[PDB]
RNA sequence: UCAACUUG
């Protein structure tokens, strides 16, 4: 019940507590086509608020060249704050460092 | 309805008087029980109070024939036991 | 999905080439020779047949929903 | 027992992992669904990153 | 070379992959503005198309395939890894970017009403509705069945003859608005029969059934999704899109006969404002349709990866002079209505052009006199509900700057909640009223005389009595 | 939902008139003629062989809305000439060129097969 | 896009 | 009130109140079958 | 809590009082319609059924109303319900007795929305008084509310995706208020800036110029077809400007019986050149410009968005200044309609070989960039060997970055000056600069010559890595490439660095924009909320709520904004 | 105040001329006899803009001034804005 | 002009700086109700009421609130039926 | 409860939320649906 | 004032294209015919459809498309049949419509494929254009299509189902000579097929006398009628609608009187 | 009621 609770509503914690709960993971696969579908899988979220409108964290930067993609970015109240991974961008599984 | 109609031309506003809290109120002897139902559906002194408004949307309360239109509804009064700061 | 009758600009019957197109094609013909031999020639025509994505036979792998 | 882990599709310990297009064809799975997505109550949902 | 750099340690495999999934599918993304590589981006994910190839098995809610999606006839390379040939989402149309009647004006497009016909960017939209039979309540049990008028104390006067024995509409039947899909009953307690339960079709869905299942959910109670099919022919509200980020509605659709004409006899299927391009400077539009005219000769899907340096726009503008157009992609134009040739050639060229989920069907209101809220008794909120505009507070300050005193106050009062109070004169606090008993007294003057009536809007009442409730006492006095 | 039927195009419903002839009160001998369920088809003509016309000094034809089915024709035309007579005129003129055209263009079939 | 002193 | 069958594609006859599983296959997913009164569809 | 639902935005306060969602409303996504006039809209026939207004029965209209009562709901025009006497209301749609269906004087038929119908149409952000203006209703048979492309400009709506909102008064009085205060042609002029709102835009705009050059001379069936779409006409055609040898009108002359009335305006063309007043001929003007209208006959000059457009003393504003709002409405309306039947004659396009340029041309920007690189590269150079001077109250790095760019300006400049003189006549993105209907001078510079600097910041590209722009680049590269100039134009392309910095560029544009929305709402409530009380009393002092006098005058004279008028004084700069 | 010193503008303002003609409109829908003779006007409002384009709507409108007394102006006496 | 100088006399005119905040227009002298329509709501009605305020209901929030027409334009003035023009001209019907 | 109609059933109308009598079409009740609005575990808490 | 005598040359005749040259004709009276081509040429098409069993991927409504475009011979029959509208017989009947009939089931292994061939009509005259073939649908083994449709007269005004052509190319002053369109570089454009210049001039010199006259067609048959019947039936429909309007102005103009 | 996702 924890998993499946965390997964179907959106929020990052337990039932009792919400105070610590991160809401915006997990949401529903988009399914209008399936460059909507692609695109929602290797998405990127940055956790700054969005009604926070300081505008450093939403700025392109130089070292997301080949990492996210510059282009794809949410217009709105949330440019820059959402971003999508490159196509040949990877993500590091992890590794033991012994 | 016999009532003329009048457009308000001054708003007054003052503290509620406790004496004029206990006149005005429609329940009597305050709320005593904090069950929502007796009798199955009414709980007389209780928080739904068929004086205080109009239930299920076909009930009238027992202070007007309301309807679920007419009536404003009615305040009631809750006498603390010991006096509490308002915040 | 499947290959459209009346190409939508001028109006010539293309639903009947699609099998051809694929002979063709088959046959080693590029795809402008294959247009050519078909008999389109506006630009419009060739769009239909040059741009068509056959997604019926993929349909058609899943079974049958009353056998 | 002590509990049931939900599994994204397609990963290793899905039952469509390793599956020729043929076969995921007959358990009415496209094989161009691209997976990495959970099905929680019914419905698909994604977690980002 | 000029010695810049020695020391090179790595290379790029290829530039064009900085790209992200949905920026891949712009063809020539170096010769946009930046801007409009982004609105693409976004605009990409709204289009309609094959979403998967078990959408028929899928019973999913909004699921809009269209009927011939057809792949891009200049395409990136990078293209092939997205799938986008084997799901492609849009139709390559004849693009002229004209001004023809000043319905393209703005960011509308004048579509070819023949082509629409003929099945030019038609579209399905299956909408799914899911009901579950409960019996988890103690005397209440839900139960799937044809509910009868009187049979069942509640009822509605929609139409109920659609429903079979199980109480599920059989596929293959239309249903219209304010149908019954579903009829579901819960029996009623006897306190002291038959509260109706059943659901009902979102206002002009206009469909006809396509699947109707019945299961075990993961509770264990009977499941039953129930799949409604509209076919979506465009229409002069709906949106379409290009790959270069240029969005707008359907301005009008003219007839074949009314398009301009070639010599040729091509009629475009889209025209598009030339008033577009040049502040948007979107010129990828224009390599795309010079490329797009180059390939459907040549019969080659053109090549548009974002930087090539082999594929230049002298280059394929000698590619097209070849085969018999001018060289930049003008071609003399006939007018429709009248035969004579436009004066200015017309830059026609065949382009990917999308359709977006966003159409005017779905997004058409109208209120009037509909059912309020239960709180402020103010008019609903939203489509569905039947919900009024809000008439928010920049509009009521554009109406006072208007001086329109009237039709804001009917605006704000008379049309959202009107209501009436009875108040003494004595004292301001509003006083118990029976209308029916023509008796009205106030409690804590001992009072009855002096009472008056004041009409004022339901929201304010419940202000009032909010305030008095926090002892604060906002006593409205006539005089 | 709100989109009208195609047959309304060309059919007229009942209680309608095909044309309708209102005089114009600002310019003396000019009518102003109304043709319902009619587009630049016929109109197109009708003000071409007006114009041909040495007597008629106006003819012009305007859709007033493309969206409705009505064509709107201003015919003016000399003292002691009558813009309907203008309009019938050129009814008749129009018929005998297809008429004509008819003519030729079946005997050019005939030539052009087995000759 | 363009300067310093114009639009980015 | 004859259910199509997902698994084995055969019909089966359910009552009012009786369990939605299919004899002859056990699948518990069943669709009901196209009705028989025809509509009219234009060919626009 | 009680003060948690009165105290926050969308409570009873504010989200239930001052604003609520009402009745007899409709919304749906707009589209063009140039036949449409200033004042008219076009509502779809369900939006129009579904919303009804309450006539009166009166003994003039009884018949009437005892018709649409007969057609009923079904029916389009018919009447929804029937308000008697008593406040009994006998819907139409559920069976009413033939005896109900009768109508007496004082009962009230609430009628379908039929054409000529009031309502008042908005667009969110309502940010001024012009956002909500009155239309009259023409029932059009699709989906989309269709309003005139003039009217776009004070809504600030385009036709992609938008949607606006339809208020339906519901009395005669409020609909008296909004048909005689709040209607469109009522509106034209602004009082914020004495300008007109409302200015020819678009196509017409575009072909406007073209019809209004010398050049253009039309036959007489074209002014037969040009004059039947003016509304206006008085049935008499102009005598042709060329009697022979063959007959043919000019298009200044057919625009003359577009001006209203007599109407007399001097304005300039916008490539009108700067030495032709002084010189001679003045008044004869070789270009075609100095437009001049003398007894509402345009006898000379080229009309753009200086003559025509929403600019103090344009045509519009003197024909509505002089004329008034009815025949400006009329103005308006007759200049789309024949401009753009004009149009369907002579046609616009946008093609790439407006983009491309001659080969000279091409030369000429790619040897400026040559040299500027070079410039750069001298003034890197003498930054090294630290012969580089301090410009006062600036650092060595805040000065050489202004010499950089002074440097990168000037080529950039000077590169879309030669692509600007390439243009031909033909070209149709000069077209459409010229005219002002869309684009600038700086577009066809980036299209044709070169995108330009890119800045963030209000700098060059930054240094994101560790002392380098991006990987690809040297460490300490101060070059022109390396911190963000784009060499090349849209047309030929940027390179794969370029177009990662121009991304960078973009994405500053795309954030100052949502930051400057939420901003500027905050702003403009505020405003509001302090002066919305304040008015002019019968004293025509300005006073408030309290009736305290803010001014004793409005505005110092007593005068409204739009009737003024920008005059030079004339007394003041001559010498003794 | 008295009919004598009106310091109040003669021309009749644009909101007092839309009360005016809608109220007048409202009172002629309720069959109010109608002053100017109508030539086939039916709809209310128009027949009130005929009527006060001949001054003859039967309504006196009262201008408050700021200090509390009142000025009344009949609607004739006004100078139509137009 | 006008509208910039009508801005700079009502924060220039009490003699303090008025800031176009909640705390600038709010200490102004106006009724409750509207100070209540402009941010601080609750507080500023309790404030009212423990002080015995009374609105004067000459504002236009105020009266918008209480459903009453405004003191806009359109009703500045209130009109009153003329007999004597009712009695004169032709009353047809 | 139709005044005109004794023992008369009204239909209920989702349009506008009203019953109705079917025979006249009178309105009774204006607006009277307004929007019309665990018990098993424990019991009132 | 009288009609223009219009003459015809016919270049080209083939089973599916007419060219052929109008002369002495003004440009209104060209442009009308080639839209009368387009759009008001009768034509029998499927515009009724009843599915009993439809197991195909494809949908219903997509079936009764696709059948509706499938062009049928309408040679000789159009003429004799009546509008649905004018028949005084409720729906459909053999006067007024054409039934077709299509039954295929698929119980082979290998898909089946639904051509044009498996329609099958009750009147020998309209036939799909068989006599490869329009392919409608493809039906994997168990999966089958039964249905019904009932074909009406129209012309390509209602809809393009009943459009004639496939394009009608329509070309007058091959050389700019009345300069209708200014090309801004006359040299950079191809010339045109019935161009009569030599290569070295790109434009004939401006005549300002000249008019529009000698229009250039090219008209395309879909199959539904013969390239000649095309021309020849909307010259006719072009005169009926003429003479049409002619009547009832008579009648306005006497009423009037 | 809350959340997220879009539309301007
Ligand atoms: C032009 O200004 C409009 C308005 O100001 C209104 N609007 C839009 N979004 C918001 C928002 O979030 N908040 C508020 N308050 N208002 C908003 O939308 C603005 C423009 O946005 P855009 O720049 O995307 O318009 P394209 O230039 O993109 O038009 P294409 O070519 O696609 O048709
Ligand atoms: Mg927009
Ligand atoms: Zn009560
Ligand atoms: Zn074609
Ligand atoms: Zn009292
Ligand atoms: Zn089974
Ligand atoms: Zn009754
Ligand atoms: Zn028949």
């Amino acid at each position: 019940d924890g998993l499946k609770y965390s997964l179907a509503t959106g929020n990052w914690g337990d039932q009792k507590k919400a105070h610590q709960a991160r809401a915006g993971v997990s949401q529903v696969l988009n399914r209008l086509t399936f460059a909507s579908t692609l695109s929602h899988l290797r998405r990127l979220n940055s956790p700054i608020g969005r009604d926070g409108k300081l505008a450093k964290p939403r700025q392109l930067h130089n070292t997301l060249w080949g990492m996210v993609c510059p282009a794809e970015t949410p217009e709105g109240h949330a440019v820059g704050l959402v971003k999508n991974l490159a196509l040949m961008a990877y993500i590091s599984v992890g590794s033991q460092p012994s | 309805s016999a009532c003329p109609l009048r457009t308000i031309k001054r708003v007054q506003f003052g503290v509620l008087s406790p004496d004029e809290l206990k006149r005005m109120s429609v329940t009597e002897g305050g709320i005593k029980y904090p069950e929502t139902t007796e009798g199955g559906r009414p709980k007389l002194g209780g928080l739904m109070d068929p004086r205080q408004g109009v239930i299920e949307r076909t009930g009238r309360c027992q202070t007007c024939a309301g309807n679920m239109t007419e009536c404003p509804g009615h305040f009631g009064h809750i006498e603390l036991a010991k006096p509490v700061f308002h915040v | 999905m499947i290959i459209p009758v009346r190409c939508f600009t001028c109006g010539k019957i293309v639903g009947n080439k699609w099998e051809a197109y694929l002979g063709l094609l088959q046959a080693e013909y590029t795809e402008g020779d294959a247009l050519d031999a078909l008999g389109l020639k506006r630009y419009c025509c060739r769009r239909m047949l040059l741009a068509h994505v056959d997604l019926i036979e993929k349909l058609l792998n899943y079974a049958p929903l009353e056998k | 027992f002590i509990g049931k882990i939900p599994i994204m599709l397609r990963s290793t310990y899905c039952l469509l992992n390793g599956l020729t297009d043929r076969d995921l064809c007959e358990l009415n799975e496209c094989p161009l669904d691209p997976g990495g997505y959970f099905i929680i109550n019914g419905s698909e949902k994604v977690l980002i990153a | 070379e000029v010695a810049y750099c020695s020391t090179y340690t790595h290379c790029e495999i290829h530039p064009s992959m900085i790209l992200g999934v949905c920026a891949s599918i712009i063809p020539f993304p170096d010769h946009n503005q930046s801007p409009r590589n982004t609105y693409q981006s976004a605009m990409g994910k709204q289009a309609m198309g094959v979403y998967i190839t078990n959408f028929h098995v899928r019973m999913d809610t909004l699921a809009h395939v269209l009927y011939y999606p057809q792949k891009p006839l200049v395409t990136t390379r990078s293209m092939e890894y997205l799938r986008f040939r084997e799901l492609p989402a849009g139709i390559n149309s004849i693009v002229a970017i004209a001004s023809y009647t000043g319905y393209n004006q703005e960011d509308s497009v004048i579509m070819n009403r023949s082509a629409v016909d003929r099945g030019f960017f038609r579209s399905v939209f299956y909408r799914s509705y899911k009901e579950q039979e409960s019996k988890k309540g103690f005397d209440q049990e839900e139960v799937f069945e044809k509910p009868t008028r009187e049979t069942c104390q509640g009822m509605r006067h929609a139409i109920y003859d659609k429903l079979d024995d199980d109480g599920l509409i059989a596929p293959g039947v239309r249903v219209s608005g304010d149908d019954v899909i579903i009829g579901k009953t819960v029996t009623l307690p006897e306190n002291e029969t038959k509260r109706d339960c059943s659901t009902f079709l979102r206002t002009s869905e206009t469909g006809i059934v396509d699947q109707v299942m019945v299961t075990l959910n993961q509770e264990g109670y009977k499941f039953c999704k129930i799949r409604v099919r509209s076919v979506r022919i465009p229409q002069i509200g709906d949106k379409f899109a290009s790959r270069h980020g240029q969005k707008g509605t359907c301005g009008i659709q003219y007839r074949q006969e009314d398009m301009p004409f070639t010599c040729e006899g091509i009629t475009p299927d889209i025209i598009i404002n030339p008033h577009a391009i040049p502040s948007r400077m979107t010129i990828g539009h224009l390599i795309e349709c010079l490329q797009g005219k180059v390939s459907a000769n040549k019969g080659e899907i053109g090549d548009a990866t974002p930087f090539n340096d082999a594929v230049n726009v002298q280059k394929i503008s000698n590619l097209l002079s070849d085969y018999g157009y001018h060289l930049r992609g003008n071609e003399v134009l006939y007018n429709g209505f009248t035969g004579r040739k436009i004066t200015s050639q017309i830059f026609i060229g065949p382009t990917y052009y999308q359709r977006l989920k966003h159409m005017v069907d779905d997004k058409i209101h109208s209120r009037a006199r509909g059912p309020i809220q239960i709180l402020n008794r103010q008019p609903m909120e939203g489509r569905s509900r039947d919900g009024g505009l809000r008439f928010g507070e920049m509009e009521r300050d554009c109406q006072i700057a208007h001086g329109a005193a009237q039709f804001l106050r009917e605006r704000l009062f008379e049309a959202s909640d009107p209501y009436q109070v009875h108040v003494c004169n004595l004292c301001g606090i509003m006083a118990i009223a029976n209308t029916r008993t023509h008796t009205y007294e106030c409690r804590g003057c001992r009072n009855k005389t002096q009472i008056s009536l004041v009409r004022m809007p339901y929201a304010c009442k419940l202000l009032f009595q909010e305030l008095m409730s926090m002892s604060i006492a906002p006593r409205m006095m006539s005089v | 939902m709100n989109a009208p039927p195609a047959f309304e195009s060309f059919l007229l419903f009942e209680g309608e008139k095909k044309i309708t002839i209102n005089k114009d009160t600002k310019v003396p001998n000019a009518c102003l003629f109304t043709i319902n369920k009619e587009d630049h088809t016929l109109g197109n003509i009708i003000k071409s062989q007006l114009l041909k016309d040495p007597q008629v000094l106006f003819a012009g034809y305007k859709v007033p809305h493309p969206l409705e089915h009505k064509i709107i024709i201003r015919v003016q035309t000399t003292p002691d000439y009558s813009p309907q007579e203008a309009f019938t005129n050129a009814i008749t003129d129009l018929i005998s060129e297809l008429s004509l055209l008819e003519e030729r263009f079946r005997v050019a079939i005939k030539d052009k097969q087995e000759g | 896009i363009w300067g310093i002193g114009c639009n980015p | 009130m004859i259910y199509i069958c997902g698994e084995c594609h055969t019909e089966n006859e359910i009552k009012s109140r009786d369990p939605i599983r299919c004899r002859e296959c056990g699948y518990r997913i069943m669709y009901k079958k196209r009705t028989k009164r025809l509509v009219v569809f234009d060919a626009r | 809590s009680l003060k948690q639902r009165l105290k926050g935005k969308e409570g009873r306060v504010r989200g239930n009082l001052m604003g609520k969602r009402v009745d007899f409303s409709a919304r749906t996504v707009i589209t063009p319609d140039p036949n449409l006039s200033i004042d008219q809209v076009g509502v779809p026939r369900s939006i129009a059924a579904n919303m009804t207004f309450a006539e009166i029965v009166t003994p003039f209209n009884i018949d009437r109303l005892q018709e649409l009562v007969r057609r009923g709901n079904s029916q389009y025009p018919g009447a929804k319900y029937i308000i008697r006497d008593n406040g009994d209301r006998i819907d139409l749609r559920f069976h009413p007795k033939p005896s109900d269906l009768h109508l007496q004087t004082g009962y009230k038929v609430e009628r379908h929305m039929c054409d000529g119908d009031i309502v008042i149409f908005n667009r969110q952000p309502t940010l001024h008084k012009m956002s909500m203006m009155g239309h009259r209703v023409r029932i059009l048979p699709w989906s989309t509310f269709r309003l005139n492309l003039s009217v776009t400009t004070p809504y600030n709506a385009d036709f992609d995706g938008d949607e606006m909102n339809l208020h339906l008064p519901q009395s005669l009085e409020t609909r008296a208020e909004i048909q005689e205060l709040a209607m469109v042609p009522r509106m034209i002029v602004t009082p914020q800036s004495n300008r007109p709102v409302m200015g020819i835009v678009q196509d017409t705009l575009t072909a406007v110029r073209k019809f209004t050059k010398r050049d253009v001379f039309l036959e007489r069936g074209e002014v037969m077809n040009l004059l039947m779409f003016l509304s206006t006409w008085d049935g008499k055609v102009p005598q042709p400007a060329i009697l022979k040898p063959r007959p043919l009108w000019t298009g200044k002359q057919i625009f003359s019986l577009i001006i209203p009335g007599h109407i007399n305006c001097i304005r300039t063309h916008s490539t009108h050149p700067d030495d032709e007043d002084s010189g001679p001929y003045k008044h004869i003007s070789p270009g075609d410009t100095k437009v001049v209208v003398e007894n509402g006959e345009l006898i000379m000059g080229i009309l753009c968005k200086k003559s025509l457009g929403t600019s103090a003393g344009s045509l519009v504003h003197i024909s509505y200044l002089e004329m008034g709002h009815d025949i400006t409405r009329l103005f308006y309306s007759n200049i789309q309609t024949v401009i753009n039947n004009w149009l369907l004659i002579e046609g616009h396009t946008i093609g790439i070989g407006d983009s491309i340029a001659d080969s000279k041309t091409y030369q000429d920007i790619q040897n400026t960039i040559k040299k500027a690189k070079q410039d750069v590269i001298e003034v890197i150079e003498k930054a090294h060997n630290n012969e580089l001077e301090p410009t006062p109250g600036n650092t060595l790095r805040q000065t050489f970055e202004n010499q950089v760019n002074r440097i990168l300006n000037d080529a950039r400049d000077k590169t879309g000056s030669s692509a600007q003189k390439s243009l031909s006549e033909y070209n149709n993105f000069k077209s459409m600069v010229v005219s002002g209907a869309k684009g600038s001078k700086i577009n066809i510079s980036q299209v044709i010559a070169v995108v330009g600097q890119q800045n963030v910041e209000g700098k060059r590209i930054p240094f994101g890595f560790k002392h380098r722009t991006l990987p690809h680049f040297i460490k300490d590269d101060y070059g022109p490439e390396s911190r963000g100039f784009v060499e090349n134009s849209y047309l030929a392309g940027l390179t794969p660095t370029e177009f990662f910095f121009h991304a960078m560029g973009g994405r500053e544009g795309l954030i100052d924009t949502a930051v400057k929305t939420a901003e500027t709402g905050y702003i403009q409530r505020r405003l509001i909320k302090s002066m919305e009380s304040v008015m002019v009393k019968y004293d025509a002092t300005v006073r408030n709520s309290i009736n305290q006098v803010v001014q004793l005058r409005y505005g110092e004279d007593g005068l409204a904004g739009e009737s003024v008028e920008f005059q030079n004084l004339a007394t003041l700069k001559p010498s003794n | 105040q008295a009919n004598q010193k009106r310091i109040t503008t003669p021309y009749m303002t644009k909101y007092e001329r839309a009360r005016v003609l809608g109220t007048r409109a409202l009172q002629i829908a309720m069959c109010a006899p109608v002053m100017v003779e109508l030539e086939g006007e039916t709809d209310p409002l128009l027949i009130a803009m005929k009527e006060l384009k001949a001054r003859k709507i039967p309504i006196i409108i009262r201008r408050y001034l700021p200090d509390g007394s009142y000025e009344d102006w009949g609607v004739d006496e006004l100078i139509i804005s137009d | 002009y006008r509208h910039l100088a009508l801005l700079c006399d009502t924060m220039t005119c009490r003699g303090h700086l008025m800031a176009i905040t909640r705390h600038g227009v709010n200490r102004q002298d106006t009724g409750p109700l509207m100070k209540c329509s402009f941010e601080e709501t609750v507080d500023v009605l309790m404030e009212a009421a423990a002080h015995g305020e009374s609105d004067p209901m000459k504002g236009v929030s105020e009266n918008i609130m209480l459903g009453q027409l405004a003191p806009a334009g359109t009703g500045c003035f209130d009109l009153l039926l003329d007999a004597e023009k009712c009695k004169y001209g032709m009353e047809i019907p | 409860t139709c005044p005109n109609h004794p023992d008369a059933i009204l239909v209920e109308d989702y349009r506008a939320g009203d019953m109705i009598c079917p025979e006249c079409g009178l309105v009774v009740g204006d607006r009277v649906i307004d929007v019309g609005s665990n018990p098993l575990l424990s019991d009132g808490d | 004032p009288y009609a223009n005598q219009p003459t015809v040359r016919i270049t080209e005749l083939t089973d599916e294209n007419v060219k052929f040259i109008i002369e002495n004709t003004d440009l209104a009276v060209a442009n009308s015919i080639r839209r009368v081509f387009i759009a008001e040429v009768p034509i029998i098409a499927i515009d009724w459809v009843q599915i009993d069993a439809n197991s195909s991927v494809l949908h219903d409504e997509f079936i009764a498309h696709r059948l509706g475009l499938i062009p049928l011979t309408s040679d000789d029959i159009v003429d004799k049949l009546q509008y649905s509208r004018d028949c005084t017989c409720e729906e459909f009947c053999p006067e007024c419509s054409v039934e077709f009939t299509l039954d295929v089931r698929c119980n082979e292994d290998q898909t089946r494929h639904v051509t044009s061939r498996d329609l099958i009509s009750n009147s020998p005259r309209v036939i799909p254009v068989t006599s490869d073939d329009i392919l409608i649908v493809k039906l994997r083994k168990g999966q089958e299509l039964r249905l019904r449709a009932y074909a009406k007269k129209g012309f390509g005004k209602e809809h393009a189902k009943w459009n004639p052509t496939a394009g009608v190319a329509f070309e007058y002053d091959p050389d700019n000579a009345l300069r209708h369109t200014v090309y801004p570089k006359p040299e950079e454009w191809p010339k045109s097929e019935y161009s009569e210049l030599d290569e070295d001039e790109s434009q004939a010199p401006y005549d300002p006398n000249g008019k529009p006259e000698r229009f250039y067609y090219n008209v395309e048959s879909c199959g539904s009628l013969r390239p000649e019947t095309i021309v020849l039936s909307a010259l006719s429909g072009l005169k009926k609608k003429l003479s049409d309007l002619q009547t009832q102005l008579s009648h306005e103009i006497q009423s009037d009187v």
